[PDB]
């Protein structure tokens, strides 16, 4: 029996060789391997494979998993591939084969009475998106993300007060209590960023004792060489992240004393080409260090026409500083730097000077720009963009995952990390997905007319599921704490209801642990033109007219 | 009005509907969303005149040409459907490859 | 057609049958409005309403449940009171009997 | 004293004798009794009977009952009576005569100052409804039911996932955990269904023990003779039910193969008539079975102009096999089948070819199109609807009920059960209701402007209320689970917050209990030309021009 | 270094001598005082005050405060004071002078690492509203009144059921119980209102010992001097409220009856006026007594144009009765009675003849009217209406808090009380805050594009914020109980969440008491013309055409 | 804007009146809830421009017709009422019997 590629792409997904555009992008992938048997996939409905007997088979629960995607072409930043995904506890089960070995081949991934099916074929799966800056301004910004693809928020802030508007900052003990508490009510994982500017360092240690995973330096609460110190010396001795927003006004020092006092310690720097807060003009130039994770916020992302007169308008709204501040030449640099594995993260800053559900779809615009001005990646190996998406997808998954120090959780579909999934239609890849799965049940997607007769007839609008609900979502969703928080039994003193996890490894990441994101280059920024060089070449692009990913797409 | 989930919930289709009814009104080529909307809006309008299942499934596929929708529209909208309150109740009207 | 309409079988409906019954004229001698409800306690209405008040003892008005007799000020009028059932033991009104009767 | 009938109709609700037309039906209602003493109704306000001393006495709380529905004209398939009804600790505490016994003769209801008052003159009274088909597809499902009146939901499913899509199935201990937890966030009573098609029983009798009440055996997980055999065997011995779609495509054997394999067995079959699915063309013959208790779901009810053309293109969305499946010769005979009491339920099949907001209202429609086309029911009485009245409502509360071994604790306002009642104003009856109580507190209503002088200015539109809010919903509304779920502890393993409810019954029940629906008939379904007859006449009905429960009500 | 007064206003929001206009009204506010030491405020911000060993300073979490608000503009009873506050524990912890010891002089409010804050410059804070009057129609009230800026919510009733729609009663142990659970969901502070209808004292003992913290005597359940007897002698024993709504039918007597009956006892009168409730006509004459606190409910406040023929239809709509109850001559002198400080407290009659979010909004426009018509009070000191506007805000705060035993917890802005505050734009005062904060959390706010780069861009709509969430929203808001309730240990019994507050000083407060508002007239009510008369002087005024806080601010 | 809860509410009942008041201009005979929707929203657009309670009363009652309206519409609606801020801040206009 054989069946013609194009039938067979349209059965159950493509295969080997085939390529798909992502969106409405110039980026295309191409299926890099297959992990089925051909004549063995398995697919669900009348009359088809995963029945009693057939493709489903006898085993007790334990023995098989509780869910399967079938057919999905998974896009990580480990490769582009074809396989069946299985969940089981929660959890990654296995990348590969699902079916009932009674009668079939190769079988990783053991369907049962007790497994559950989503249709992945003609899908792309991705891991669910990280986040790591967010401002607490509201809680409607979880739901946001978690639509976008965003499955992780971590930041700080106590709602739409002045200090969180400002600042990732959720300051002492009693609001980092309270908003572990209210992080059990929303549909994402959430760990939480303290105040770190203070040069007594056991206000420190006590905001990480009472849950917070990292602390935030940012220059509003002055980010001076001895809080940023503080803050260091704190994060070295709990193995919790420092997240950092410069002083702009370098009132303090200039980029190299902020550099200087951070001594080759890790730290991430936030929005680190600038224009989101920084060293004035030169806190870019912190991309060249081996301890620094760097990421950029997304209103910058990419450059385009618009860019600049929204972003000095946007300044002023929230001279020579504003000018000082915003620069053309580092805003063109900074999407080449991402495109070079320099910068390592994307972000959003929400609400703060960046948009919560934007993340996935600008650092795919970014991919995108770059592709057109700069063409391939010296990277590349065939007739497709495969290197360029596992290096930007990365960017928004696994290293925010190593740089809070949860990529033992999450960050990447790899087996025994938690299930948090997202099921696209490639039309609408990196916009509008088609399922977002938190921790192994669907916490939210587009739903129909809820009397249809089926769930498709309009209108159709994400709508919260059952990961979503009550006591389900906190079995579906983590709380991150510090070792800390959790050795004190801080869970346990708030009663906190979700599911528990600790950060760890946040001092021992680096830029060379960055995937496909390791570049330190010898960067330099002209004092008087602003202009970015690395060794001696110009960095720049030009502003796109145009993007994918926009008008087609979004109702206003 | 006694306004149930479902009732409420096509107040919102029809007022994304207005949205792209202006927009087509200016000229404008339309997007995803807006095409979607606007079709399905008027299957519900045709329902509440007494029309048909069968004929609006044939009237729906002229209610937009490949001319007045963006690059691609076409091919990402394959059908469209919606129900609405026919005088013999509820029933589906799925309009198949509506833009050409 | 009308949406839930009621087809009622016509006639009259006989209140409060097998009943003791008694009549007493009353008169609002105060000057604001009295209105008294089918159920209360007759003999321990307003003390501005004058009538035999011993008569009216274990009575309420024989009305429609739920309906009341209005008195201006100043009005006189005969009202037909039925007596009370059940355990006929009256608690609450204006405190006067507070047991059996 | 006495007061003219038209007056008495007016002030309290029609009395014995008395007519109401139900919705724009054609249907109509007669009084058959009425449990007051004229004279002596009670009606709460100012100036009016229950006040303190008059028709509210001086007892205790345990003495008086917390709620009390006064005038209410009761429709339940018992009779079609007007009584006060008395709810106490959540439950039906008596259905008689409200008031004060210190001063009122025949009170069977006492009211106090712990007692709170709905007031029902002028509207109809009925039990909640029970919907046993639903597909968990989306929880919105939840508060769209419970408007429609539906206050208990049976089914599976884990969500927005291909196999819920297509089959009500919660697979596994897992997903059925997830499930119940979320269960208590929804303002209905719930029971799952688990998947039930496997040949090794251990592992239902794990889903069993997780907590399912039921297995449903849908032809896509393989409606094989085997599957079926096993599922029945654990049924027996757990004391749950098993629901049925058979096997469509006629692989194992012909519908008297799934008959041959049943043995004899108690069983719900789902979707009896086969447009939803089932044995091609003859499932429908399984109502003639002693066994067997019939369901349709709600899109063939009741036959329509648009019927074909539209499940057609349906069953095509989601050609000799379409063909097979959907029948007019079929769907014709369906309404009459039900108008027989030879189907025992109706029920929705949720956002899977049903709707889940219709299952009442299109009940009646088919009562309504059938008293049209065929005139009164061999068991009618007087100039009046009753008999067919208490044969329909049947099919939506206490049929669904007994099917499911929860007739116990609800289907019907009866002494002793939970407190889910509907009140309806008679021109809305079966559309949109005045009131939905869930276990004796209100759980949704129509509201109008929360900041307006009254309720009732609009926009007037549904809203949850006070028994739908955090733990006052959990204290009134039951999680239903398996006598071994129960006896394992599940509720107290998974922190379950509802009052738990256990079935018992699922395979003594058989078709000659089905209130007023118990014909067996001997049916038979032509190969060729699909005409159905019972005992060779023809069954066979028009379908509608228009209908009535339409237009007139909904926006849209 | 100087600044001028403007650039000061500008920078800091008004100091002492400066005027603000209280929305569009014709009150005039005037700073008294301000705490601060020029040169030494704290503002939060880019090279701001309030960073790391400047205005903020090194000492841990215990010696400094979890919040401050910056150099607000407070308005309460006690004055109009420009101060920082400084919330800690979710508890007003002083009103002063924020900063840093190490640098600063009189700082009276420490800021440290564990510090967030909230910039008042310019804007006014008061304590957040209670609202004494409300009817438990629909959950849906407590977010509205929130938005209002009330922020405690006391009231009876059990959903939209006719007891309720009529009165404000939570009748018996097993409604209370479920009220008290229900509670846990709403971002509000409530209190619950019994049945007190009853001649029985037992079965009112049993609804304290249940939870209410007050009972309400309404004539729709027979407000009858041996029923009202009875509650007192229960109030009088269990130290909770009796609120009471008068035999408006004179049925058992006159308003001298029931003042008899009552016998000096302590009783808040509800709606005092009469329109919405109380012997005809003359219910009004209730605020000479020493022992009644007396209260308007909002629809007849202030007397405009539409008035009248509004509430006469509103009545008729819920005729010699109509037109005792609803007078011009009552409603006429009801504005003044306020402005005399005879009528002591504003409270709504939530959807039963009242508007839940127009209490405040109404109490200012009562306010103006009165400015308007009558000009400055004999209190008055300078060119400002400081005076009028401490008289007017007691109404809507500390006087509802004293009449329910709930001022050591509530109603005004003093140190160790709970920290509910109300942040106002001087343009939106009393009709749409900025901000309002529950328990030291901010519980409702305006919030733009969620998506959006900042908070600001539209749709700004109130959207509920982390102190409204779950566990937070718990750990921030109060369910008062009875001291027999609280004794008894129903909070562990129903498992309520929230945190608990114990009413009591119910029978102690006296008229003398209300703060601004302890006038005792030697009114009358002449019994054919209606008029009201103090001491002989017709007490009348005029209906307002237009008011300020209307139609500049509302979209209907 | 600072939308309240209560004006997002007006938002969806001038919304309903929007269908009713295009399917009125179509020529169809209007259902219960578009009705109900079409006068409110005339009613609140009359105390935006400054009318009485008073007025608004009898006005509201000649906005739509037993003849515009389908059979059994005119008994199913005994009264509408709706509340909306006029110049005097908000008021309760009950329009009774509406519809003739
Ligand atoms: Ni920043
Ligand atoms: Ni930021
Ligand atoms: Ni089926
Ligand atoms: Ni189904
Ligand atoms: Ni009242
Ligand atoms: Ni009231």
């Amino acid at each position: 029996s054989n069946i013609s590629r194009q039938a067979y792409a349209d059965m159950f997904g493509p295969t080997v060789g085939d390529k798909v555009r992502l969106a409405d992008t110039e980026l295309w992938i191409e299926v890099e391997d297959d992990l089925t048997t051909y004549g063995e996939e398995v697919k669900f409905g009348g009359g088809k494979v995963i029945r009693d007997g057939m493709g489903q088979g006898q085993m007790l629960a334990a023995d098989c998993v509780d869910l399967v995607l079938t057919n999905a072409l998974i896009v990580d930043h480990w490769g582009i591939v074809k396989a069946d995904i299985g969940v089981k506890d929660g959890r990654i089960f296995a990348i590969g084969k699902a079916g009932n070995p009674d009668i079939q081949p190769n079988v990783t991934i053991p369907i049962g009475a007790a497994t559950e099916v989503i249709a992945a074929e003609g899908k792309i799966v991705t891991a669910g998106g990280i986040d790591t800056h967010i401002h607490w301004i509201c809680p409607q910004q979880a739901e946001e993300a978690l639509v976008s693809g965003v499955t992780t928020m971590v930041g700080g802030g106590t709602g739409p007060a002045a200090g969180t508007h400002a600042t990732t900052c959720t300051p002492g003990p009693w609001y980092i209590s309270r908003m572990l508490q209210a992080a059990d009510s929303l549909p994402v994982n959430i760990g939480l960023l303290g105040k770190g500017n203070v040069s007594q360092p056991d206000a420190l240690r006590e905001q990480v004792a009472a849950g917070v995973i990292g602390l935030k330096i940012h220059e509003d609460w002055g980010a001076t060489p001895a809080a940023i110190d503080c803050a260091l010396t704190v994060a070295d001795e709990m193995d919790i992240q420092v997240a950092l927003h410069s002083d702009t006004l370098n009132e303090s020092g200039f980029v190299e004393d902020t550099l200087a006092a951070i001594g080759g310690r890790t730290i991430h720097t936030f929005h680190t080409e600038g224009a989101g807060g920084g060293h004035a003009p030169d806190i870019i130039t912190a991309c060249a260090h081996p301890n620094i994770l760097p990421s950029s916020t997304n209103p910058t992302l990419p450059y385009t026409l618009n860019t600049i007169d929204e972003h000095l308008d946007m300044l002023m709204v929230c001279v020579a500083f504003a000018e000082s501040r915003i620069r053309r030449e580092t805003i063109a640099a900074e999407d080449v730097l991402h495109d070079l594995g320099a910068f390592s993260l994307t972000s959003s800053d929400s609400q703060a000077m960046g948009r919560v559900g934007e993340v996935i779809l600008r650092t795919w615009q970014v991919a995108h720009r770059m592709k057109v001005q700069r063409g391939a990646l010296a990277e590349e190996t065939g007739d497709n963009d495969n290197f360029r998406v596992k290096r930007y997808i990365a960017k928004y998954t696994i290293n925010p995952a190593l740089t809070h120090g949860i990529a033992h959780e999450v960050g990447s579909i790899e087996v025994g990390k938690l299930a948090d999934l997202v099921v696209w239609s490639p039309a609408f890849f990196g916009v509008k997905p088609a399922t977002v799965i938190k921790g192994g049940m669907i916490a939210i997607a587009p739903m129909g007319d809820i009397n249809a007769s089926i769930p498709t007839p309009q209108p159709v609008h994400y709508r919260p599921m059952f990961g979503a609900l009550g006591s389900a979502r906190h079995h579906c969703r983590l709380t991150f704490l510090s070792q800390a928080a959790a050795a004190n039994g801080v869970a346990e003193r708030l009663n906190l209801r979700s599911a528990i996890a600790v950060v760890k490894g946040c001092r021992t990441v680096q830029k060379a642990d960055m995937v496909h994101n390791s570049l330190q280059p010898n960067i330099t920024v002209d004092a008087q033109t602003y202009e970015v060089r690395v060794d001696g070449e110009l960095i720049t692009s030009e502003p796109a007219d145009v993007l994918p990913m926009a008008q087609r797409y979004f109702l206003f | 009005m006694e306004l149930t989930p479902r009732e409420k919930d096509k107040l919102l289709l029809f007022t994304a509907a207005l949205v792209a009814e202006r927009r087509l009104a200016r000229g404008l080529k339309l997007n995803y969303p807006e095409s979607v909307a606007l079709i399905s809006a008027f299957i519900m309008e045709g329902a509440r005149d007494g029309k048909s299942v069968a004929s609006l499934m044939e009237e729906g596929r002229h209610v937009l040409t490949r001319e007045q929708v963006m690059e691609g529209v076409p091919e990402m909208i394959p059908d469209i459907q919606v129900e609405a309150t026919f005088p013999d109740g509820s029933k589906l009207v799925t309009v198949h490859n509506p833009i050409i | 057609m009308i949406p839930g309409e009621y087809h009622v079988k016509p006639g009259q409906i006989a209140l409060n049958t097998g009943r003791a019954t008694c009549r007493v004229v009353v008169e609002n001698h105060g000057d604001r409005p009295i209105q008294v409800g089918s159920h209360y306690h007759f003999a321990e209405v307003n003390p501005a309403l004058k009538f035999d008040r011993q008569q009216a003892a274990g009575y309420r008005l024989n009305i429609p449940a739920g309906t009341a007799v209005r008195f201006e000020p100043g009005q006189k009028r005969e009202v037909e009171l039925v007596a009370f059932a059940g355990h006929r033991a009256v608690f609450g009104f204006r405190g006067e009997v507070m047991g059996p009767l």
